[PDB]
């Protein structure tokens, strides 16, 4: 999140206090189809890594 | 001397007249602006890092170093031999009699070698800089040079060096540590500055004397 | 000596001038951007 | 003047999250401490020391 | 003595130059991807 | 200057999980530390007394 | 310079989890710890007196 924070331009101070509550950290996994071309879409799969409790109504950045 | 004609560190005017503003329009309105020098666009949220030309910039000035080395070396010996017939019995005097047999020796040998090294130095301030280049990286160039003048002389610090951006704090600083190319100077100069060199002499001894 | 003239560490200018930024083009945005890199 | 030169060759996956290494990690390190000035010049041998310490049989 | 010329341990230049990244193509993304090796 | 060189040969199977592996465990181990410089002259011995500590009866 | 040889026999039954044996586990044990240099050269007798050790009457 703070590599986040500072490529948009806001540099957090280390070693500070920073506990959140609605951000989980995730792997994403998908399947490279056969002769894909660049613009097209396809379907992702989002898994937690580590002590959430659910993905209820999050949005992947 | 005192009475010689010096020019002051701060040179030209020192005050300045404020400017009557414009008459105002005759529009229907009270708010009038004077033309104001439209600047770019802005962000809201992002820290005040520069960005362009000119744009200012303040150094910490943190420096440690420290550094050291040392070795040695030594080797010894020793050797002390003897052998002496005291009493000879008579059936042995012709091998042993007369002393002919005795003997004494010693010798001894020793070294001892060392040597070190060492090195150092701090610096602590700060010292506002100025953006002189922007490289193609989005990397900053900055210069920056203070005068003091406290009551005889004048000193001058001088920075140079690279920095990035994303390395800029909250609050517009960095810590010479991180600056790329740095180049900082102490200097002055006056009478305090001339009792600080060595004399020709001394400087010409201090190189080609044999010891 | 100390009157023989040497050079500084850092060379050159150390101050630098800021420059005008560019005339607006009058579409109808008030977001104006300078030729980005 | 004093002079800190470095120079030596990293692996990217030993880098920390703020951007640093430590010297111990680097492949080829040469590393370079040195100066100028009197205080410099202040702590070379003689001529004369140099070359008795070289030739002198003991 | 100290006069005398000797190089350094750390020789050559010792600092780089950022080189310009290359020109986008104008194909229909922002996501451009210099000569990956 | 100083130098510290080092040659070996390392079994992968040693690498510990922070790429290290102690000098114990590798097999044909040349380790040199040396220097030069006018301080490492001051630790040769002179000609003569290396001549008489090979040389000499006692 | 210092030199340590090593050479033995060993049956792999010995061998612990972490790839290591002690040398009194090993066979035809020889090891060797020797060196080089003055200092070295500081620890051999003199010819005179390794004669006179071996051929003095006491
Ligand atoms: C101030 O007026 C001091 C100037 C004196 C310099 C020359 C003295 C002979
Ligand atoms: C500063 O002006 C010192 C210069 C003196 C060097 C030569 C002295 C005879
Ligand atoms: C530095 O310039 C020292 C050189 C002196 C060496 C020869 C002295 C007679």
């Amino acid at each position: 999140l703070n590599n986040m924070l500072s490529q948009l331009g806001i540099t957090v101070p280390t070693g500070t206090n920073m506990q959140l509550k609605n951000v989980a950290a995730v792997m994403v996994t998908a399947s490279y189809p056969p002769f894909a071309r660049q613009g097209q879409t396809i379907d992702v799969v989002v898994s937690s890594m580590g002590n959430a409790k659910s993905l209820r109504g999050g949005t992947l950045l | 001397c005192a009475w010689i004609p010096a020019k002051p560190l701060v040179q030209g005017a020192t005050t300045a007249q404020p400017i009557p503003g414009p008459v105002p329009v005759a529009n229907g309105s009270i708010f009038q602006s004077a033309q104001p020098i439209n600047y770019g666009y802005q962000p809201l949220f992002e820290d005040r890092r520069p960005r362009n030309i000119g744009d200012t910039l303040t150094i910490v000035l943190q420096e440690n170093v420290s550094a050291s080395k040392s070795s040695s070396a030594n080797a010894s010996r020793d050797g002390k031999t003897s052998f002496g017939f005291d009493t000879v019995p008579r059936y042995l005097q012709g091998l042993f009699g007369n002393s002919r047999a005795d003997m004494e020796a010693s010798g001894g040998n020793s070294f001892n070698g060392k040597g070190g090294a060492n090195a150092s130095n701090t610096f602590s301030g700060t010292l506002t800089v100025t953006v002189d280049q922007v490289l193609a990286n989005g990397n900053l160039h900055v210069v920056g040079e203070k005068q003091i003048a406290i009551n005889q002389g004048t000193e001058f610090i001088r920075f140079s060096g690279v920095v990035n951006p994303r390395t800029i704090s909250g609050s517009n600083s960095v810590p010479s540590t991180q600056v790329a190319d740095a180049r900082i100077e102490y200097v002055g100069n006056g009478y305090i500055n001339e009792a600080q060199n060595m004399g020709w002499l001394q400087r010409f001894f201090l190189n080609l004397s044999p010891m």
